[PDB]
């Protein structure tokens, strides 16, 4: 498989690949060294955790012409929950044991 | 010993880069990860040429990136064999030079010298005995020629008895990329005159003209014309890093071919090369190596080598062949052609036998020639400059960041008489 | 430079390598005292210890 | 380290805006809430219309203005409200009704402080921001006089960095106010003077795009978006994407630009072929090419052929390889019909890129693997300056309208500086194009 | 690499070139939706077919023609039709107001807006192509919209591409009968704006065909239809030889060099051999010598002109099928031989062959029978001037008075496009007698 | 070995070639995919005279097919033995001939010229010591007069010595397969009679005549025809190529041909042939052979060679035979029709052996002579030129590529003139 390496022997054009992003010099590290043995913490789940609001009244009719048009794109619904960071969902979390 | 160190600069002068380490690294056996796996003892006998030890058994490359915008050195460093060169030596700054030959050599240029001056003049204290210098910078590109030439500009002040190399890649008159091209055409060729040793031409019209005619593959790439020269610059030192019948070391290659100290340009090419259809009825003799050498189609540069005369020219045989056909073959393209090469430079070809053949043929051959016919190629750029100026055309982008048009006048003279100087022995006899 | 070595009859490339002679304001301010006033002009540039 | 940030102002400038960046969120994959899924890892081509908040969501350096609070309000109403900074969506309290001496003098003073603020903090985070896209329209009182006002002030602070804008003008004959020729004519002189790349974007041209390409009959405003949408996405698309030949933003206004002056180009594009029979011919570079020059599908409404060309530099997407334009752009010289100035011998500036066109949901364009964008400045421009000439003059004869202006706190003798900028730029683009 | 582009204008060029494009459709092989036949397998088609047909990378083919009219009726049918996935949808160039058999109409009034969009159609479709022989175009000559288009194109085509060969199978009128009632009022203006800019003419008009399809093919009720058929086979016998290979080849180049002795001399009449029903072709043994000699029979003419009444200046035959040389030459010098038929004094050599292998194909529901041989015949010569003089001397019979002249001054041309119309005729007529005295 | 090259052009040309290089290929035994299976090394003795080496052991033909229509050429690869000849040799231009001598001598033909005179420079200075060349072009088409007498025209000016064998195929007035055939015919004759040495005409009238009469075949395609000369071809190169009394190449064959230095057009013709029906009774014999060798019905010039007097004539039997029942029938048939044979030069005939017979048979003769009965081909298409030209019609496509009026006053005369002289010889007596 060390095929002869002269010119017009292998073709260049990737016609099967797909995307062609620019990663970034300043990242290339970081997807060969950082993030191989570290995580951005989680998202955990709460033991107690006891919805959004209506939005019940959407009316065709007096559907806005700049609204219409530009529906929610990639989403399969146009969710109204406010994210937030990591630290943010779980601030002051706490378990103990004794040893 | 007598390694060498490489300077590349601009985005073209990058890319040009990401495939002759590549080709340079097949030849010796470096895998990427900069683990030795030859199989003979012959690929590390000269490694010191194009690489240093470092502990851990990988090898470094002895390269300096040079780009006034940081892009070029992301990609160059993301792709295969992209991880061989090391972060230390990378330098770039925050601006780009958007094709101003101001922007890249007063501008920003003039302002970054320090860092990159700094590590060239180290990796050169590295050397055990210097032998000089390879280039790669673009002159239609407004940084590669700015930046490109200073340093050059530069290098010259401090080493003076140092060769000195530079691969150009002039802009073709068929197809152009750049509006400004006319402008920063003649201004880098000014500098290069002054300064460089030998720099060697090579016109983007031909390669597509050799990949259309000659490998007769349906869909280039630019990665292929890399490949095309990446080969080359491989052809010119191939001999000096294996042993060999005549050693024949880059400077060697000055003495023979450089006849005045102003005529100090060249054209080169390589071959032989196979299409998809053809590389099975050809002939493998030491008379094809010969026929398309001299070849019309086969030179990289846009000039013809027919419309003049050659002054000189070089043949570095690469692998194993019987000399006698290789001396005698030569008596038979000069004799038969002798209104071609002027009659007062008898024996005017050089020849040279390497016994390390490129990787899958069994022989190969690699031309540089110094022929009259390169003043077309100036006339145009010539032509092409006097075409705009007169009606000071995008003469503020230039005016307005430190220069006067005093130089660009000044540039057109030397520029001119070199062009009248270069044709004055054509019409001279003995 | 470009059209400062035709302004005093002088050749091209000896003005900009006389341009760095003169630049090395530091050498002669980075030992101590030395005070200085380069004035050349309209403005005046002086210098006390520091 | 590449951070271009877009200036808008204007509901021309907000909607094409608006348009222009659900084709960015796409693109990049970016979620309507601000997180993106992605999972590898790198590909930061975001960073150049987006900025990373340390941790979590990501946001695009733009600031939308307006003086008319209830456009800006849909937007804060829409899909899109999780996406902006709050505090960047100025809006004012009153409108200024196409008087542009009420954008410039009476009004806009009470909003300049806050937009520079803002223009301030944006570019701070950057690194090497390449310079501005502000998007306006002409054909306003408000749009233009804030339109006027920001464009003076960015050259002042900041100096020699680029800026470009794509201005839309009147239509040759189709209007949709009747103050235009005075709002159309005193813009120039503050866009003229200012701004070093500007585009015309004349809304009736495309809507002959449309119809004569896309099969609808009755388009609206929200489709004229798009087009624009592509127009912006080719020119800058290769700052966020590897490619075999790539172009900057700083370098267009040393290929387009002969002079100070004469900075006005015209744009065209293609292909645009409907679905419906997209598939009926090859789309081959060669038949790509051709459909740019084709006087039909100039994006503004004037003839080519009626000038010389002076320097064209076309953008190539897809998976051309350089083989087939070098081909190509060898054709366009030989043919007898279009034709180069005498002192322009090389005038072309090629750009390449491999990431194909996106298509958008929604939309009417086809799927297609070859496009490109050309970005030319030709004589043929002056036919936009001679048709505004006459209604300025003509309506200007007896004062009509000239009232309004007047008691606005507007000097009556500054029209008469404003008529000669356009005499003096209209004299330079028949001089220039004369032979030698 | 070589191709052609055919050009459709008027009811009667649209009406032909259906025939002519089902028949091109068949014998390549292709559907009528452009695909090749879903099952196929047998692998690896020889593309042939790029002499009329274009790729579009991946499954169906777009046809290298362009149809032209005023009236969208035509137009409607074509795009209604079995055929409607098989042409470009907007190489279908349609107006919305016919001509009304009005010559300045189209050439003057409305004509002229149609035009740009046909060259553009017509520029887009040249690229394409690497080794563009020539154009074909058809139009019915006693129309307007037919004639008026025709000629304007024609028009803009020499100045636009040059010398590009162009070649027309034109439709006069027939000697007596007629639909239309001011057919040679624009009969005349086009001849004379063609006249100039074509370079070969043929031909065509109904009445001989018709006498043709009843005589031969034992049909007493003859539609356009069987005319378009005829047609569309003489189109496929004369392109034959750029797609198939034959014993001695000729190309498009090499018929307008060997038919005009002089530029004004470019007008001749067809004939095709054997054109035979099959109740009578069973009898017969149709050999190479009786189909050549059917080819020079005066009846079996394409055009109402009886040769017998002038001399020849320039003969060209095609054959296909499996023609053998020796029998051909055998055929031609007996026909030399005989004294009925007789060549100018200054043309001693007066024949040129082409010999095609494939043999001619059959249409499903047509009306001519499976042959093994067939000639196609072109053939200059002196007796076109009667048809001239005809057209002439019914043109004055009206001219005398000036009837009809209002509807064709009040629509933008002159009062004097007549007259010098019929001094070119004149100076026409007088050209092609003095061709043909004895030196 | 005093080797020679061959180009071809028009489809009469070109299609000579699909079977010339058939019947030479199987000559020396070579399969259609071209390895060498031969028998005995006499087919191998000579082999370097038609062919070349390479790689494998596969041998390519010494061709270079040239024409300006494509589809011509494309048919001929697609049969038997179209994998022999390579693509570098190949050339086609876009726009075709139209049968027009203009367009094919001086505007389009011009344009390609470079390529085909590059791709014959090519394998001429290759091979050891070029002997010669053989054309074989279409006197009756536009590209192939046009750019083929062209091809003669411009080649012996380079070349001072080269030896010319010029294979052509006139027009005879029955089987008009041009009406500008005859114009073309003039026009072809006064280009080559300035540089051509040898020109063998062969009327299509006796491939025709031939088919019938001789071979008595019901239905021959040019295959047959193209079949016919092809013997003729290889019947006098053989001589060349093998082992053989008296060894003689084309340049012999010439000093005993051509009486005078203008007065060098031949006649050819083969035997024995017979037909499936009546080749069982006669008996295989030279004596039977030369019968059929001078009997003038299968000459293949339809100008009878009863109505003129030999000059000179040459003999090349192929096959063993003993020197007494050749010679002695020549000296036979020398007396015996003492009438038809010139005066002034005594035992005009020429004689040769060659010791290898076609496959497939016992002995067979090629036969190339000097005869005055070629006059009549001469003046036949003298008299139809000036039958066209008095009137002008068709003059006008010369004249519309630069051409001019006087040139065709100028071809007239000569052709003229050279009917002239070749009968001023025949009533001269001694
Ligand atoms: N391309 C494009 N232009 C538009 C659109 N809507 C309005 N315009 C342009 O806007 C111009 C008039 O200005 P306005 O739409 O009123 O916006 P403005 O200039 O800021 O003035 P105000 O509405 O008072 O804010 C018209 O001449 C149009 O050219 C649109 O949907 N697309
Ligand atoms: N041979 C033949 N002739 C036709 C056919 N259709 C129409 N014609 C001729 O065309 C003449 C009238 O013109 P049309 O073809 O009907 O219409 P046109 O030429 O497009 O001109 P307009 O009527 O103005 O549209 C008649 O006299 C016919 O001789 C046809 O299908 N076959
Ligand atoms: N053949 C070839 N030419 C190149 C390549 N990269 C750049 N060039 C040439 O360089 C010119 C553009 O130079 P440019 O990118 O502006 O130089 P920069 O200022 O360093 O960015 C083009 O006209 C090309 O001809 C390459 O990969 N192959
Ligand atoms: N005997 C014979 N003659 C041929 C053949 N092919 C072409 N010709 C001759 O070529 C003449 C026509 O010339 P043309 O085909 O136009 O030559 P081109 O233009 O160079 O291709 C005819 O008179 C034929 O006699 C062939 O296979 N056999
Ligand atoms: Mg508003």
């Amino acid at each position: 498989s060390g095929f002869p390496k002269l010119p017009g022997f292998v073709p260049t054009q990737p016609i099967e690949q797909t995307s062609f992003k620019r990663v970034s010099a300043a990242k290339q590290e970081y997807n060969r060294d950082y993030l191989h043995k570290n995580v951005p913490p989680v998202v955990y789940p709460l033991p107690r955790q006891v919805p959004p609001s209506q939005k019940g009244m959407f009316n065709p009719n007096y559907m806005s012409t700049t609204h219409d048009t530009y529906r929610p794109v990639n989403c399969p619904n146009d969710v109204t929950e406010l994210y937030q960071p990591t630290w943010v969902k779980m601030d002051r979390q706490v378990l103990r044991f004794n040893a | 010993m007598r390694e060498i160190v490489h300077i590349q600069g601009g985005q073209c002068g990058n890319q040009i880069g990401a495939k002759f380490w590549e080709v340079i690294s097949d030849e010796h056996g470096i895998d990427p990860t900069g683990t030795y796996h030859g199989d003979s003892d012959l690929q590390l006998e000269r490694i010191n040429v194009y690489y240093n030890e470092a502990t851990g058994g990988r090898y470094v490359p002895r390269a300096i990136l040079m780009d006034l915008e940081p892009g070029t050195m992301d990609s160059v460093r993301a792709g295969p064999f992209g991880q061989l060169f090391r972060p230390d030596n990378f330098v770039f700054g925050q601006t780009g030079a958007g094709n101003n030959w101001a922007k890249g050599h007063y501008t920003e240029g003039a302002e970054l010298i320090d860092s990159v001056l700094d590590v060239v003049r180290k990796e050169a204290e590295g050397c055990d005995c210097l032998q000089g210098f390879q280039i790669t910078h673009s002159l239609g590109g407004g940084t590669g020629s700015g930046m490109g030439t200073l340093l050059i500009s530069k290098v010259r002040e401090e080493y003076p008895d140092r060769i000195m190399e530079t691969f150009s890649v002039v802009p073709s008159p068929k197809v152009s990329d750049t509006v400004v091209e006319p402008y920063n055409a003649t201004l880098s060729v000014h500098q290069l005159v002054e300064n460089a040793d030998e720099c060697m031409v090579i016109d983007n019209e031909a390669l597509y003209d050799i990949c259309f005619r000659t490998l007769k593959l349906t869909t280039p790439t630019y990665g292929d014309l890399n490949h095309l020269v990446s080969a080359a610059m491989s052809g010119v030192t191939c001999c000096l890093r294996f042993p060999g019948q005549l050693n024949s070391d880059l400077r060697k290659l000055a003495v023979n071919l450089i006849p005045f100290p102003r005529l100090h340009f060249f054209m080169i090419g390589f071959a032989p090369l196979t299409s998809r259809g053809s590389q099975q009825y050809r002939a493998l003799t030491v008379p094809e190596l010969t026929q398309q050498m001299f070849d019309a189609k086969n030179m990289m540069c846009a000039a013809d080598p027919r419309h003049g005369r050659y002054l000189t020219a070089s043949a570095l045989f690469r692998g194993r062949m019987s000399t006698k056909e290789v001396d005698e073959q030569m008596l038979n393209v000069q004799n038969k052609n002798s209104s071609y090469f002027v009659e007062w430079i008898p024996n005017n070809i050089k020849s040279s036998i390497c016994d390390i053949p490129p990787k899958g043929l069994k022989m190969a051959v690699t031309f540089v020639g110094n022929s009259t016919a390169i003043q077309e190629m100036f006339k145009r750029v010539a032509e092409q400059f006097t075409a705009m100026f007169r009606r000071k055309a995008f003469l503020h982008w230039y005016t307005g960041e430190g220069m006067d048009e005093m130089e660009f006048t000044e540039a057109e003279s030397n520029m001119n008489d070199l062009v009248s100087e270069y044709q004055q022995y054509q019409d001279a006899t003995a | 430079a470009g059209p400062i070595a035709a302004s005093c009859y002088l050749g091209k490339d000896v003005v900009s390598s006389a341009h760095n002679a003169f630049i090395q304001a530091v050498s002669d301010l980075t030992t101590l005292g030395h005070g200085l006033n380069i004035d050349f002009g309209f403005v005046k540039v002086y210098v006390q210890d520091r | 380290m590449r951070e271009v940030i877009s200036i808008h102002v204007g509901q021309g400038g907000i909607q094409v805006g608006n348009a222009c960046w659900e084709l960015f969120c796409l693109e990049h994959g970016i979620q309507p809430d601000g997180q993106m899924p992605s999972d590898g890892g790198g590909d930061d081509a975001f960073n150049t219309f987006f900025s990373e908040t340390g941790a979590g969501k990501h946001v695009p350096r733009a600031v939308f203005l307006d003086l008319e609070p209830t456009v800006i309000d849909e937007v804060r109403t829409g899909t899109y409200r999780q996406l902006f900074h709050p505090e960047q969506l100025i809006s004012g309290k009153e409108d200024a009704a196409n008087n542009f001496a009420r954008g410039h003098y009476t009004i806009g003073k009470e909003i300049v402080d806050l937009c520079l603020d803002r223009i301030r903090k944006l570019a701070d985070n950057c690194t090497g921001l390449q310079g501005f896209l502000v998007f306006n329209s002409v054909g306003g009182g408000t749009g233009s006089g804030l339109g006027s006002l920001l464009l003076e002030r960015l050259s002042v602070d900041y100096g020699k960095k680029s800026k470009l804008g794509f201005t839309i003008y009147p239509s040759p004959q189709v209007s949709t106010a009747v103050v235009e020729p005075y709002n159309s004519i005193l813009s120039t002189h503050s866009l003229l003077e200012h701004t070093d790349v500007a585009v015309m974007l004349d809304n009736e041209a495309i809507y002959d795009i449309c119809r004569r390409n896309l099969d609808i009959e009755r388009p609206t405003y929200t489709n004229l978006n798009r087009l624009i949408a592509q127009v912006i996405s080719s020119l800058t698309a290769s700052l966020r994407f590897d490619g075999a030949l790539n172009v900057d933003i700083t370098e267009f206004q040393t290929n387009l630009v002969p002079y100070p002056r004469i900075h006005f180009m015209l744009s065209s594009y293609a292909p645009i072929i409907s679905a419906e029979k997209a598939y009926h011919e090859q789309l081959s570079v060669a038949e790509i090419t051709n459909s740019a020059f084709e006087p039909a599908n100039m994006m503004a409404k004037c003839d080519p052929r009626h000038g010389k060309y002076m320097a064209c530099s076309m953008m190539y997407r897809g998976d051309v390889v350089p083989k087939d334009v070098n081909a190509s752009i060898a054709t366009i010289k030989t043919k007898r019909t279009i034709q180069f100035v005498d002192w322009c011998p090389t005038g072309f500036k090629v750009g390449i890129n491999y990431q194909p066109p996106t298509v958008v949901p929604g939309g009417d364009l086809a799927k297609v693997m070859r496009a490109v964008c050309m970005i030319s400045n030709s004589t043929a421009i002056a036919e936009v300056f001679s048709r505004l000439d006459h209604k300025f003059d003509l309506m200007y004869a007896k004062r009509a309208f000239v009232h309004w202006y007047v008691g606005e706190g507007m000097e009556e003798g500054e029209f008469s500086e404003a008529r000669e900028d356009l005499a003096a730029l209209e004299k330079d683009y028949e001089e220039v194009g004369i032979e030698t």
